[PDB]
């Protein structure tokens, strides 16, 4: 199931990005980045399925936020120049 | 220059001190790089150039050359 | 043309003055020495006028001001009898009322 | 609403009236005690002491119409004796009815008992 | 597959420009209003002065009167006990009617517990007061007379405006429920003479979780505060400001300020409809509430011989309400039905439609239609009826 | 170009999680979670339970424990004054800290005009009251006691746990004020032994305008209720339940137990990071509060000879908060610094800085690279910084006006 | 005026049939028209200018709120069968 | 965050100090680090009796600040008797004040009437 | 039928009673419809038959005649 979690992290990714808010969008990212890295020796089958249960409502949930953060955008902030 | 920002971008991604990067060094093997890695070090390389990486073609980039053909060809 | 007022300090102290019609409550009190402070004098921007009158001849004053009521509102303990000295004219009405000065 | 009064209510047992100048017919008639609630019993018995019939009628909650259909259903086979001890907590048990819903398995046992005093006033 | 919904007097649906205009503050302004320091607190303040400026323009007031509360049960709650609690020393006594809301009733009875006195006014069988009734309840110690405009069980009508001038005649402080009101009938505060009104945020279709208190400035109306704190709302309600809460109150607010004729004559088309359709088809089906005085949007009906919540299973598509004993926790029968002189027997069987904004004709069709078939099948079921048909009258049987 | 947000304390941003968990209530399900006959109200009542048990679960509670309310101020409201109306007839006394909230301290003023008497703790220097103090002010008449878990101004930590245990041995009711603390360390009523606790839905990802008051079932504690109505929420809060900030409040309780191990270890070296790179930068930078019983997300500091709102107006760019006279809408000083024995000319200097869970490294370099720039242009522009660089004495000087 | 009508007329209709819940479709659809309708025999431009300004902003309303209500959708009403 | 009270904070004008140890030189300081704001206004009075250089130096709040430097902006080119003429009312109307922001103004004032002073007892 | 159809969806929409509609009758002449109701029939007829009709083919379409061809074309 390697590569199931590496497409699913490269997906994660990827949807985090597009966040329109810096907060919103470091936070996801950072957050993802560190949740698969801890997660990394997990060897039961059970607990990897969860994980990855996990991540997928989590990237539903990014999804819809990142694209309801887009229809409501505001300018950037003074660190993003 | 393609050639030092592609190496460039493997220095910010993997912390290689910009020595370590040749045209032979691969990223698993020779420098700091797990496959979540690779994973950041590949969106990294689409992000640099505007050129988006086929999952087929990504599997091939696992060194650097792989990375520096890929690039100079597209 | 003499009204007499009763003045209640913040320590329950009556003074009986003897005023006339047409005077100031606040300035019947310095003349008198009830401790009334009275910063503005009268400009309606300070409100430490501050009094309160007696419940059956407060019906009788003219309806406060807006800026009145807008200093009253700031006004530490605030009652439902509480005026503001600077304002109120002493009248034939006022006989006997009794003005005692907020802690 | 709870399963058993949902099926209770939608599909209906024994809705209907049976004639009161017939003997062999008691028919009971109670109200509640703090509420508008309002069932009709009525059972019949054969030539022997068996109940070979029982209809109700009732003005009053959800609740209150499952409690009369299971009451008449449960009548329905007896005989007295064997309807007599039919108590208001196996209604409640059977309709799993919280505790607000006690007067309708109430209303039930004493619809019940006053059909049977009734059938045996008039078989007298 | 979702039921309908006609329990508008519940709780309404969130308009979707209200939504469009809550949801840049909950998604990138989401700073403090109360804070001074930064542009964050400086534009969630431009928001609120906003939103109090929208409320004052919908009920014709001044921005400076509206304070903002989490509803109107904290609303009639400040009004109430805070003008009670200021004005003690000279006035002692309250007036309020028999059909008002719980939150009014009970706001009394703790006061009445407080040592306060409090008549409660009877009303007409048509569900209003008598005015006479009024001037004669008043005493030279009358502190407030709270009357609610609109009602929310059988939606009848006061005469806000008389009772404001008489309260204005005998210096009396005036406060009126307006929750099932505002945004739905015209309110002016200054022509009625209203001292306080209460608003819900959920009653015109904004959010839930807010309401606003209109405060009287010229002459000022004063009241004791029951929140402590920082000091915020003029010191009147403390705690922070919700600043998407306030926005969608004040965007609510101007929708219906915008929508309001519009509404009315819809709501008032389908609630003819409604009435005729089910009249015609059911015999013995009686109106709460006095039509001459009567909002067509909060529609009240007993249909004899049936009861209300065994109607409402039966009715399983519908979200509806009814005043039946048998719907409440605590077994309470409807104490305004008991007001207007409603016997029990009808009380229990009293169902309440709701006809709002987003209600279609297609709703009110089959509602009617569904409420006709379900009704016949318990009337065939229900003993009253079996009696009253057989040449019976209720009154004179004996009941156990 | 907005600025950066570092005002956690005054109030956070929304978590995305939680607006998503919200959205779906202020679409479809808008019915009422009273409503008894339809499937609105079964629907709303069912997210309504769920909500309550996921801050039950938060707080180590039974989730009939749990009452909604407004928010933290009225969630101390109905403390403070239910427990002192309730027990009145025998209770009369209660006990409250210096460096409290205005919410708990004005509430208990307005329980001074109804014949109550209130003792005002002080604290040490350090922030933190001393129990045998706390020991020696209870009464056979006492009724409640209220100290604050994480001061939202300073950031220091009260011994919850041993106050608890000490008001447990008295039989005396203990609440704690912890809008500051739900969700950022760990709380479990029964170990801490705690009677009633406030929280506030906003300073914990969630939204505004919505709270929760826990009250302890056994022993059975009592409240008289303020807010009068339909008996909503066991009759102690009446008035209808907003179902999706109560869902939205439930959805920050359930992230913030999932976040809090990564959330304060990532915000602990980023406290760790601004006080070190303040402090070897700036000279005569003071930190207000012990560091050692010290929650590292609030930081107060400091900045001697600078007026705490000329450097906040310097900081254009940063949204901060201070405790300086010249930011309050009356001009009052802190408090809370005043009750720590913090001097006057160091009150007007001090500037709040808050780190939450979406703080990044680069604001927080961005921030202390702009305060020292700041802090060194203002003092070269000040008298006090050009006496004290003189040689004179600022406590000998006296000042020719006030 | 007449085209230009015409056009945001079909915008703002067809955009309103896509709500997926039935109390916004059919309220956006109907309020749309008998708005149409109340403005027909206007003959002020500034009039017409404000209201084609205010149909804009409506539209724009319109469109994030059906996105939204996709992104959260529930069961269909028993009347929709 | 008024354009006229900011204008003066991030350009500020006349920062700095001047020679006490003058005998054409007066020197103001005003207020306490309790109140917080404090003021040192400095001015040079030439042979002419004209004010010819001003520098000030102030621990206090935004509009403080402003007020210092619209202070010395104001006083310098004119003559003592015309320097008198200055009121805080003045510099509140400039920089558009609030009410709870007048002790800046006054505090200026006071600031400027102290240089004065400190002239007219140091000149002899 | 495509004619029967189209028939039935002009009526419904303009309220022609089924009678009006014929071959050479005008949307806007002959019966009775604005603009306005000119947009909802053609959305009506967009909606029945799935096709995405053009500006320019659907300001063509101004009779029965004109929809019917170009339903039965398309
Ligand atoms: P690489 O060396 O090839 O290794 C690849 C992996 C990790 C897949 C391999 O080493 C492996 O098989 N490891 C076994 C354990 C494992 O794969 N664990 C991963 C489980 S899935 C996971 O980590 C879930 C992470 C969820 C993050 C949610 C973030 C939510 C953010 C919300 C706010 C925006
Ligand atoms: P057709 O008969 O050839 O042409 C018809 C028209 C109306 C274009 C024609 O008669 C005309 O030119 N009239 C002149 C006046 C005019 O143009 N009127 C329309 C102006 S634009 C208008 O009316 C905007 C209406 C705004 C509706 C808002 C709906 C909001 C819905 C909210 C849902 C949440
Ligand atoms: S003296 Fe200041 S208000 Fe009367
Ligand atoms: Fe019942
Ligand atoms: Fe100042």
């Amino acid at each position: 199931s390697r590569a199931q979690v590496l497409a699913l992290y490269r997906a994660m990714l990827r949807e985090s990005k597009r966040f329109s808010a810096y907060n919103y969008r470091t936070y996801a990212v950072r957050r993802i980045r560190d949740a698969f890295r801890e997660n990394k020796n997990v060897k039961d089958p059970v607990e990897i399925q969860t994980l990855v249960n996990k991540a997928k409502r989590d990237l539903g949930v990014i999804r819809r936020q990142v694209h309801i953060g887009q229809l409501y955008s505001t300018d950037k902030l003074i660190i993003e120049n | 220059t393609i050639e030092e920002r592609v190496k460039k971008i493997i220095g910010e991604q993997l912390g290689v001190k910009q020595e370590e990067v040749t045209n032979n060094a691969s990223f698993v093997e020779d420098l700091g790089a797990d496959s979540l890695d690779t994973v950041e070090l590949v969106m990294a390389l689409e992000e640099e150039f505007d050129t988006e990486i086929p999952d087929e073609e990504a599997e091939k980039i696992t060194t650097v050359q792989a990375a520096i053909d890929y690039i100079n060809g597209h | 043309d003499v009204v007499n007022v009763v003045f209640v300090d913040r320590s329950g102290q009556r003074i009986p003055v003897s005023g006339r019609v047409g005077d100031n409550v606040l300035h019947l009190a310095q003349r008198h020495g009830v401790d009334l402070e009275g910063a503005c004098e009268a400009s309606l921007a300070c409100s430490t006028c501050h009094v309160y009158v007696s419940e059956d001849h407060l019906d009788l004053l003219p309806p406060p001001e807006e800026r009145e009521d807008d200093m009253l509102d700031m006004a530490p303990l605030l009652q439902e009898n509480s005026r503001l000295g600077c304002q109120i004219v002493l009248t034939p009405e006022l006989e006997g009322a009794e003005f005692t000065l907020p802690k | 609403y709870h399963k058993k009064v949902v099926d209770h209510y939608e599909n209906p047992r024994n809705v209907g009236s049976l004639d009161k100048t017939s003997k062999n017919v008691g028919t009971g008639l109670v109200g509640a005690p703090a509420c508008g609630d309002v069932m009709k019993l009525q059972i019949q018995v054969d030539e022997k002491g068996k109940i070979v019939d029982a209809r109700f009628k009732t003005f009053g909650c959800g609740s209150a119409i499952a409690s009369s259909s299971l009451a008449t259903e449960w009548v329905k086979g007896k005989t007295v004796e064997e309807a007599l001890t039919i108590k208001n907590t196996d209604i409640a048990k059977e309709l799993c009815l919280p505790p607000v819903k006690l007067h309708c398995s109430m209303l039930a046992e004493d619809a019940i008992k006053a059909a049977l005093a009734d059938y045996k006033l008039k078989q007298e | 597959l979702r039921p309908l919904y006609m329990d508008v007097q519940a709780t309404t649906p969130l308009d979707p420009r209200v939504l469009d205009a809550m949801l840049p503050y909950l998604i990138n302004y989401y700073g403090n209003p109360h804070s001074r320091t930064h542009a964050y607190g400086w534009e969630s303040e431009a928001a609120m002065e906003r939103a109090r400026q929208q409320v004052a323009s919908l009920i014709g007031a001044d921005p400076r009167e509206i304070i903002f509360t989490s509803g109107a049960t904290e609303s009639n709650n400040i009004a109430i006990k805070g003008v009670a609690r200021f004005y003690r020393s000279r006035k002692k006594h309250l007036i309020t009617t028999q059909t008002e809301h719980k939150c009014v009733l009970d706001s009394c009875r703790s006061l009445e517990a407080e040592g306060f006195q409090v008549t409660y006014l009877p009303v007409q069988k048509s569900g209003i007061i008598d005015l006479k009734e009024l001037e004669a309840a008043i005493q030279p110690d009358t502190s407030l007379v709270s009357v609610m405009t609109v009602n929310n069980e059988i939606g009848v009508k006061q005469p806000i405006a008389e009772i404001g001038r008489i309260c204005s005649s005998r210096k009396v402080y005036f406060h009126t429920d307006a929750a099932q009101a505002v945004g739905k009938i015209p309110l002016d505060v200054n022509d009625m003479k209203i001292d306080l009104m209460s608003i819900s945020g959920h009653k015109i279709y904004g959010p839930k979780g807010v309401g606003a208190i209109y405060i009287r400035r010229r002459p000022r109306v004063r009241v004791e505060a029951l929140q402590s704190g920082g000091g915020q709302e003029r010191g009147m309600r403390s705690g922070t400001v919700p600043t998407p809460l306030v926005v969608g109150l004040g965007a609510a607010c101007e929708v219906a300020q915008q929508e309001m004729e519009y509404d009315h004559k819809r709501i008032s088309k389908l609630s003819e409809r409604l009435i005729q359709n089910i009249m015609k088809s059911l015999p013995d089906v009686v109106m709460n509430g006095d039509p001459k005085h009567h909002y067509p949007g909060c529609i009240n009906l007993s249909f004899a011989y049936v009861e209300g919540e065994s109607l409402l299973m039966a009715l399983k598509d519908v979200a509806l309400s009814s005043g039946s004993a048998c719907t409440s926790a605590s077994l309470e029968p409807s104490y305004v039905l008991r007001a207007i002189g409603t016997d029990e027997d009808l009380a229990h069987s009293s169902i309440r439609f709701g006809i709002g904004r987003f209600t279609t004709e297609e709703e009110v069709d089959y509602t009617v239609e569904k409420c006709i078939q379900h009704v016949k099948r318990l009337r065939e079921m229900s003993p009253l009826w079996e009696m009253v048909q057989d040449g019976i009258d209720l009154k004179s049987i004996k009941w156990t």
